[PDB]
């Protein structure tokens, strides 16, 4: 994402990067075991991902 | 007087006079005896650039007519055109209903 | 909404300084925009009262005598208006500025 790196890498945004390395981590990670819960999330979900 | 004030330096197409005019010009020009002159040196006198302001645009509100008989309120009501209005004092409408 | 194309003009519309410009640019340091409507209006067609689909050729300055060209970009109907949407992020991530 060219959003985040626009201003060239300093501190705070080396630090908000490893932030988001922690979130997206937890979170999107082993998508196709949690698209067994979502249900009618079927295709929509893989086809983002 | 001052130097330039109606003395306007654009390059007018200027026209061509036989008579000459530097009889004494230095002096003249030292006591001041016309008005509004300047003195333009060697290395300032060219035709000078060119510069302008421009209109871009005159633009008017224009007013549509807008007729009563043409909106469709007067679905609701029924227009008669009445010559002499002013020589009616009251108009009547009477209705007899039997049950 | 399978359109993602518009005509469009292939040119600018181009707006040049005349001769009949040239004159008062010189000499007065004004320009009007197109001089001869003002011209045409003024000392040819003294009344010609003021109309909207008379003032239509005057208002575009050549605008609509362009050939016409394929746009791509996609529109969405809001309504009744069709509305043209698009990004131009890419344009500014090939040159690392800011968006």
């Amino acid at each position: 994402d060219p959003t985040f790196t626009e201003r060239g890498f300093s501190k705070t945004v080396k630090s908000d990067l490893i932030a988001m390395f922690k979130r997206h981590l937890l979170e999107h990670s082993f998508f196709l075991d949690r698209a067994e819960n979502m249900g009618s999330g079927f295709s929509q979900y893989v086809r983002s991902r | 007087m001052a130097s330039n004030e109606g003395v306007e330096n654009r390059p007018f197409p200027y026209l061509t006079v036989d008579a000459d005019l530097l009889s004494n010009l230095r002096q003249s020009a030292a006591e001041g005896l016309f008005h509004s002159f300047d003195l333009l040196v060697g290395k300032d006198a060219r035709e000078a650039g060119i510069k302008f302001e421009v209109l871009l645009g005159v633009y008017t509100n224009a007013i549509q007519y807008v007729r009563f008989l043409e909106t469709a309120l007067a679905v609701s009501c029924v227009n008669t055109e009445f010559k002499d209005l002013s020589r009616m004092t009251d108009g009547k409408i009477q209705f007899r209903i039997s049950v | 909404e399978a359109d993602n194309q518009i005509m469009g003009p292939s040119s600018y519309a181009s707006f040049v300084v005349r001769g009949e410009n040239l004159v008062t640019a010189v000499s007065y340091g004004r320009v009007m925009r197109t001089f001869e409507h003002f011209m045409a209006r003024i000392v040819d067609s003294p009344e010609k009262a003021g109309s909207t689909k008379s003032d239509l050729p005057a208002v575009a300055a050549g605008v609509e005598d362009q050939p016409r060209v394929p746009i791509s970009a996609a529109v969405i109907k809001l309504g009744n208006h069709a509305v043209a949407v698009e990004s131009l992020q890419k344009m500014y991530n090939d040159t690392q500025s800011p968006y």
